[PDB]
């Protein structure tokens, strides 16, 4: 019979309309991830100005929290993306996270998609902005896994530098 | 406790998307986030 496939980590989906984060659902198997993803609006259909975030259990999508404050993010820009391309990129990011695709996946905190009209942003948040080996491995694998191009302007920013 | 990471490839996970266990309506989800609503 079918048996669920556990994930290495527990993850939580957060939704921001525009402190103000809403904790939606947690899951810890591949099938529970799909049960959630299959039933909720994809990024291409959520309210403009909102965010989805997927973070490891006990980390929130708030940069000033202790878990994130010394960290940073790899930021991917999506200018006027088609709906299927937007949704597919977000899903592939989520799968990189929950599947522990990074050698330094331990340094991963979560990912955030900002739905912002003409442009959208997907960011992967890491715990220690000064961990050179981890930051670079994660960035390189994102580029490859997502087939990012120059127009995505993949870049790394410390949270403290805004 | 020697740790050993539990890792899945994207294709492996995508092949589970249609599983019967992947179709459970999530319980605690606000109506505004449900598909097609
Ligand atoms: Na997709
Ligand atoms: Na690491």
């Amino acid at each position: 019979p079918h048996m669920k496939h556990p994930l290495m980590n527990v993850w939580t989906l957060w939704y921001l309309e525009n402190d103000m984060q809403n904790e939606i659902t947690s899951f810890d198997t591949v099938e529970d991830f799909w049960s959630l993803y299959n039933h909720i609006k994809p990024p291409s259909e959520i309210k403009l100005g909102s965010d989805y975030s997927l973070f490891k259990k006990n980390i929130r999508p708030m940069w000033e929290d202790a878990a994130n404050k010394q960290g940073g993010r790899w930021v991917i820009t999506l200018n006027k993306s088609s709906k299927t391309d937007l949704d597919n990129l977000w899903l592939d990011v989520l799968l990189c996270l929950i599947g522990e695709a990074f050698d330094h996946s331990d340094q991963i905190c979560g990912a955030v998609i900002n739905i912002r009209g003409k442009s959208n942003k997907i960011s992967i948040w890491t715990a220690d902005g000064n961990n050179e080996e981890a930051a670079l491995e994660i960035g390189h694998k994102l580029r490859d896994a997502l087939r990012l191009g120059r127009n995505n302007s993949l870049q790394y920013q410390l949270h403290k530098d805004t | 406790p020697h740790m050993t990471k539990l890792i899945y490839e994207r294709a492996f996970m995508k092949n589970l998307r249609g599983s019967p266990l992947s179709q459970t309506p999530p319980s605690n989800v606000p109506s505004c986030l449900l598909r097609g609503t």
